């Protein structure tokens, strides 16, 4: 069977994987003493995929956790669901980066990558076929970004096979919530588009928009944006863990979404999402999914997909559904849309359909798009970038920790060039 | 402000162990044009290259011996290399088809590397004078599965070593590798030595094909600096002038799929391929770059591409040789070469669109 | 004896054959696990057929075939369902990682280290078996696969057995719809080995199957349950002549040789009558030339080639039911007298025929109909070219930026063994140019 490792990485990534295994043990029936109480059979064929097996028919995660300096240790740990972590595997530090790439990449974060991969390999070796990694880490910060890419960039040395999927939150336009998010971004970027299959960009901003808009809720504190993103993180695999009409997995979205290497920074989406009330009035069918899909304000990564062309598409369903209706819908957007999608490919769309949904629906969905608009994001830092390296700004601290600017300007001119790489294809 | 690329192939003749077996020609040229028939008779590919090396038959006229493959493909990278260009040439043919006897040749007939070097002496030994001076360093390094190592290192008194050289992109002079010797050069008889004790470090393994068959690309640069400019108020050059020539020996494309190849081995057939394929595409995107279209050049998805972003690029001179075989024994091993190197397509069915007429005031 | 071997590759191949055994199972009166009631009634007959289900001394059936997609979540809903008694407990789940939508792990870096095991189960059942022989792999296109190991086991099978029936009954590509993006490579690439291999390919395309679905049975939101039934029927049609009794019985050589003229002409169409529902069962009669002239009518043929712009090469017409040969040669003619039907000159004779008397059955959760008669119609016509080339733009589109390769360099597979099978196809849309051509003296 195929199996995950789960690394959660920073103030970001250790909030949103508690979110996503208060989802996942939802799904698979798992309470907080790690116990099963379901009632389908099927939730237990293929729990595998994230969960080990303990002696007293308990379920244990493959989370590893990296950088919990103890207040999001205790956090996760003073919580609904952080006694099934596996201690050992909670590791952490002290000394902190403090909002520093560097501090987080090169001193600090090299004393404990060591102790990290020790737990990275005797979680895989007990894997029978493993099939890939995940990490969710923030962009901009110190440890989300430099140890995330420190041990990305070791273990696809160790398993260059094998896939690693980053769902990154990466900075925001207007509402910065760090000023050091440029050099960060950059560095880390340097070290993703080489050392990565695919990786999902999320930004925090377009968000709050599908969380103010759409759910119509005043008071969205980030356990609302992490209940999103969990929900991506889930639909990405129930083609892997639960069965369907025509199943797929990661390998095969890494296959069609990723042309090319390097074009492997997505917009991922949800549907259906919608307020409490405005549920009896909606029919929850397959073309209302569809429609709530491509529009510009599901998109998770702040980008107007209007503005250029998508590469590729592809679209995982949850739920008894048809094929006919998807394949009829989607070839519909292929169709009347044409402008917005490419010509040298003549279809840029996939499906893949799994016949279990989720706890609550009735049928759900989840996107994933690679677009021409994301290159908006890569060019928003190469303005802020540069304009802090010709005056130095904050550039002492990264120096005074070992570094040079030259490996500024090699990560700058490697988002530069792959913004070309997507401008290449939007004109004509 | 354009480029060129000037593909070009080369026909071996039968060897005797070939010649005595009654090996039946699956090789046949047209002056200018190529052709390869099978023995069964049924499908005919013909194909076109700017150049056409048919070294077949002593008899036959447009015969391409070695100086002929000299005269035509390696003297203009000479010149441009000493009017301030860069230069990269490439060999390419899988096991059997003898690049080595087209680049280097043997002590009676000549390759190409040994005569360019001695026309190169020759003309610096010509224009050296007290004014101006030539100097020149060289290198011969590899690539193995995307990993650098250099060859002319002597290695350790150590066990099996991996070498930690890395590449690093200066802002102006552009990629370099982290820490590769650089040793000079005055004549020939050095560079013999230096390149004999370079290949013997190089990653080879036996196969099917032969106990002999190279598993890493090669590249051999020669860095030539000339200094003219002296300041006429005082003793002191206002600029110098470098050029980076880089001769390149390629693997072969093996198919490791019909070789039932297994590990390590399919761990390399993997990364070559995988090197072929953005060679290929960078120089189909070159030869659109020449025709004014503007389009993006990756030379960032193959470390031999990203060591050669300024050579391969720019106010620059590219060059390729093929070798193949007119054996009808190795036909799919050789018309991959015929398929690999179309890229002498470059006036075949244009469109066109023009919409500026008659501007005035 | 008269038996055959079925092979399934990859979710498609085990959603056809699911519906495939049902029927199957159905017919000859078997329950799912294996036994029958019917024969320990009756006394006698050999109604649970040792065509297809073999037998043990228990009075239990073992079926001939096994299937494997390398992607277990299909075969373990075989180990789980009904039906999990009935088979072999030998369903290869090796599929301990999938292959990806690429051919090079099907035919290389994942189809190693399973094979082997298909090709002693396969000896397994063909020392079983004391007769005729014949393999129907149930396969896929585009699919990794699907694609892979079907061509990596019918390599071997030209190797191993050789002189035997090789039929594929593979989903082709919808020219629209698709649920997939590198199906063309794989497509391609499959027919570069399957034109010198097998030995006849029966082909359908899942958007004539929904246009058939939406337009005759009245069925707006179909699954793909709707659509392998039609399959399945269609393959008891061909094997109706094997199994049970009939005047004019057709054995799968004849279908090799009535249909291929040249061998790399091997890839016909199929259709049936699904003009037949429940309500629309009544309000007519349902004759033989009402469904011969049907057969022939576009928007039900089973894949979306519009036939008039080509040309006719062969065919073979398979009648289950109540059927008088007087009215099938009434229908021949009728059709043999119509201009909108251009035939080549060199096969005025066209058609083949098949009776049997065993009409059809009705899967209880179906969306067909009981019939007194039923047909099934196999053609080899000139018309595919434009259902190939379609694939061979898209591909020549793609592969001129070299996108999607270096997942497919990731596994073996070179630059330059594309082009050598895009021209092998440039060669098939040639050998369907030239055939279609009028002799002149
Ligand atoms: C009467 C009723 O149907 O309640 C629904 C509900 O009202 C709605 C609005 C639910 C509700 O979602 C939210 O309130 C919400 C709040 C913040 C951020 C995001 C959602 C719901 O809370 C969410 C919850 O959905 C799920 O439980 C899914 O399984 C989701 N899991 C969880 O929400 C979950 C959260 C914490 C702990 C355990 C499970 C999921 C689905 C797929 C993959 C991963 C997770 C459901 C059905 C509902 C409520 C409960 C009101 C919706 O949930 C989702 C994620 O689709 C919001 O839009 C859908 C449509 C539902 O109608
Ligand atoms: N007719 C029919 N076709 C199906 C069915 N299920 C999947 N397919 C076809 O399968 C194709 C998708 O690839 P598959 O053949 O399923 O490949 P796979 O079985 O998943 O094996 P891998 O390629 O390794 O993943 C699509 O073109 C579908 O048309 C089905 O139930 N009926
Ligand atoms: N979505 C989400 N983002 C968060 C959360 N907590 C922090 N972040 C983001 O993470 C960034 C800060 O990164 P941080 O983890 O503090 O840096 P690090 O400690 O060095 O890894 C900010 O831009 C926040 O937007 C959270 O709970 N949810
Ligand atoms: N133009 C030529 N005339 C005569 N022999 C040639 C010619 N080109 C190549 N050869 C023969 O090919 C042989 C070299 O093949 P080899 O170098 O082993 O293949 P590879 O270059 O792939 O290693 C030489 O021994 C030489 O005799
Ligand atoms: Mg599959």
């Amino acid at each position: 069977m195929r199996e995950i490792v789960h690394i959660q990485a920073g103030q970001c990534g250790n909030q949103i994987g508690a979110k996503f295994w208060e989802v996942i043990s939802d799904e698979h029936g798992i309470d907080p003493t790690g116990s099963y109480h379901g009632d389908s059979d099927l939730q237990l064929e293929r729990i595998n995929v994230y969960y080990n097996e303990a002696t007293g028919n308990k379920y244990v995660p493959r989370a590893i956790l990296v950088d919990l300096e103890p207040g999001t240790m205790d956090s996760v740990r003073s919580g609904p669901f952080g006694q099934i972590f596996r201690p050992d595997n909670f590791v952490f530090g002290q000394s902190g980066a403090g909002n520093n790439w560097a501090k987080g990449h090169y001193t600090e974060g090299a004393e404990l990558v060591d102790s990290v991969l020790d737990v990275v390999r005797k979680e895989s070796e007990s894997c029978d076929c493993l099939q890939g990694f995940q990490l969710t880490h923030s962009l901009g910060g110190g440890t989300g970004s430099g140890m995330g890419t420190l041990l990305i960039s070791k273990i696809r040395e160790e398993y260059p096979d094998r896939i690693m999927n980053t769902f990154s939150v990466m900075p925001s336009p207007k509402v910065s919530d760090t000023v050091v998010e440029p050099y960060n971004a950059t560095l880390s970027v340097h070290q993703l588009v080489e050392n990565t299959d695919e990786t999902y960009c999320i930004d925090n901003e377009a968000l709050y928009d599908i969380c103010f808009r759409t759910l119509k809720l005043t008071t969205p504190t980030y356990g609302d944006l992490n209940h999103l993103v969990s929900a991506t993180m889930s639909g990405v695999t129930t083609c892997l863990r639960f069965p369907g009409q025509l199943n797929a997995d990661l390998r095969k979205l890494a296959v069609n979404m990723v042309p090319f290497p390097r074009l492997h920074f997505f917009m991922p989406g949800f549907a259906p999402l919608t307020s409490r009330g405005s549920q009896q009035y909606r029919a929850l069918t397959v073309p209302e999914l569809t429609q709530q899909m491509f529009d510009s304000k599901n998109m998770m990564a702040a980008c107007d997909p209007r503005h250029g062309r998508y590469l590729t598409v592809a679209a995982i369903f949850r739920g008894r559904m048809s094929m006919k209706e998807v394949d009829e819908q989607m070839l519909n957007v292929q169709n009347k849309n044409s402008s917005y999608f490419v010509e040298w490919i003549p279809n840029n769309v996939k499906t893949a359909v799994c016949d279990i949904p989720p706890r609550g629906l009735k049928m759900s969905a989840t996107f994933i798009g690679n677009s021409t608009a994301i290159q908006e994001l890569f060019k928003r830092i190469s303005e802020q970038f540069t304009a802090m390296f010709r005056r130095k700004a904050f550039l002492h601290w990264y120096t005074g920790e070992g570094m040079d600017e030259m490996e500024f300007t090699e990560a700058e001119s490697n988002m530069n060039d792959l913004v070309s790489e997507y401008q290449q294809y939007q004109d004509a | 402000s354009n480029s060129q690329v000037t593909v070009a192939v080369r026909v071996r003749p039968f060897s005797k162990r070939e010649k005595t077996e009654k090996a039946s020609q699956v090789v046949f040229t047209n002056g200018e044009e190529i052709t390869v028939e099978h023995p069964d008779m049924k499908q005919v590919y013909s194909f076109i290259y700017d150049v056409s090396f048919w070294s077949f038959d002593e008899c036959h006229p447009g015969y391409a011996s070695q100086t002929t493959v000299y005269e035509t493909l390696a003297a203009p990278l000479l010149d441009r290399a000493f009017e301030g260009y860069n230069t990269c040439l490439f060999a390419y043919g899988q096991t059997g088809s003898g690049k080595s006897y087209t680049m280097m040749g043997l002590n009676e007939e000549p390759g190409i590397i040994p005569r360019f070097c001695e026309d190169l002496f020759a003309q610096i030994a010509k224009k050296q004078t007290s004014e101006v001076s030539y100097h020149l360093e060289m290198s011969f390094f590899e690539v193995y599965n995307e990993k650098i190592h250099d060859l002319l290192v002597c290695k350790g008194e150590n066990g099996q070593r991996k070498q930690p050289l890395r590449a690093r992109e200066h802002p102006v002079s552009g990629p370099y590798v982290e820490g590769l010797s650089m040793n000079v050069v005055s004549s020939y008889s050095d560079i013999q030595s230096w390149l004999e004790l370079g290949n013997k470090q190089r990653a080879t393994a036996a196969t099917g094909m032969n106990d002999k068959s190279s598993r890493s690309h090669s590249v051999f640069t020669l860095v030539m600096t000339q200094t003219k400019t002296e300041v006429v108020e005082g003793e002191e050059h206002d600029h110098r002038i470098t050029s980076r020539i880089n001769l390149v020996d390629l693997a072969g494309s093996e198919r490791c799929s019909t070789a039932h190849s297994s590990g390590q081995r399919l761990k390399e057939g993997v990364s070559i391929n995988k090197s072929l394929l953005t060679l290929g595409k960078v120089i189909s995107a070159l030869s659109e770059q020449a025709n004014g279209k503007r389009v993006f050049i990756p030379y960032r998805e193959s470390t031999l591409t990203w060591l050669l972003k300024e050579s391969l690029g720019g106010n620059s001179k590219t060059a390729m040789i093929a070798t193949v075989s007119p054996a009808a024994s190795n036909i799919e091993e050789t018309l991959s070469t015929l398929r690999y190197a179309t890229q002498a397509r470059l006036i075949v069915n244009i469109a066109k669109v023009n919409e500026d007429m008659n501007a005035k005031l | 004896m008269r038996e055959c071997i079925s092979i399934h590759v990859g979710q498609a191949g085990v959603q056809i054959g699911n519906a495939c055994w049902e029927l199957y199972c159905l017919e000859h009166g078997i329950q799912p696990d294996g036994q029958m009631p019917s024969d320990k009634t009756i006394g006698g007959g050999d109604d649970s057929f040792n065509t297809f289900f073999s037998e043990t001394g228990a009075g239990k059936h073992v079926p001939r075939a096994v299937f494997v997609d390398l992607e277990p979540t299909v075969i373990d809903e075989v180990r789980t369902g009904t039906y999990r008694q009935l088979f072999h407990p030998e369903q290869l789940i090796t599929g301990k990682e999938d292959a990806a939508n690429n051919y090079a792990r099907g035919h290389y870096t994942i189809g190693k280290e399973i094979i082997d095991l298909v090709l002693d189960r396969i000896r397994k059942l063909a020392d079983q078996c004391t007769g005729l022989q014949g393999f129907l792999v149930f396969h896929s296109f585009g699919g990794g696969t699907g694609s892979g190991f079907t061509s990596l086991l019918m390599e071997r099978l030209s190797v191993d057995y050789g002189k035997k029936s090789k039929l594929e009954f593979s989903i082709y590509p919808a020219p629209q719809v698709s649920t997939a993006v590198v199906e063309p490579y794989n497509s391609i690439l499959t027919t570069h080995t399957t034109l010198e291999h097998s030995d006849c390919a029966f082909m359908v395309d899942n958007e004539a199957i929904y246009d058939i679905c939406r337009r005759n049975l009245d069925i707006e939101r179909p699954t793909y349950t709707n659509l392998n039934r039609l399959i399945s029927q269609i393959v008891s049609s061909i094997t109706a002549s094997l199994r049970f009794d009939g005047a004019l019985n057709v054995d799968l050589t004849e279908f090799q040789t009535n249909l291929v003229p040249y061998p790399r002409i091997h890839f016909p169409l199929a259709t049936y009558a699904p003009v037949i529902s429940a309500e629309k069962a009544y309000h007519e009669q349902l004759s033989v030339a009402e469904i011969t002239n049907a057969c022939f009518e576009p928007a039900n043929q089973m894949v979306k080639c519009d036939p008039r712009h080509g040309k006719y090469m062969a065919c073979c017409l398979l009648y289950r039911g109540d059927v008088v040969p007087k009215d099938v040669n009434a229908a021949i003619a009728t059709i043999k007298t119509k201009r909108s039907i251009q035939f080549v000159d060199w096969c005025p004779t066209g058609f083949k025929v098949g009776i049997n008397y065993q009409p059809p059955t009705v899967v209880p959760g179906g969306d067909l109909a009981k019939v007194q008669r039923a047909v099934c119609m196999l053609s080899n016509t000139t018309a595919i070219a434009e259902a190939w080339a379609r694939l061979d733009h898209k591909f020549d589109l793609m592969y001129a930026k070299r996108a999607f390769v270096h997942w497919y360099v990731g596994e073996g597979m070179e630059e330059g063994e594309f082009s050598e099978a895009r021209e092998d196809m440039a060669a098939l849309e040639k050998d369907y140019e030239e055939v279609g051509v009028d002799s002149v003296e």
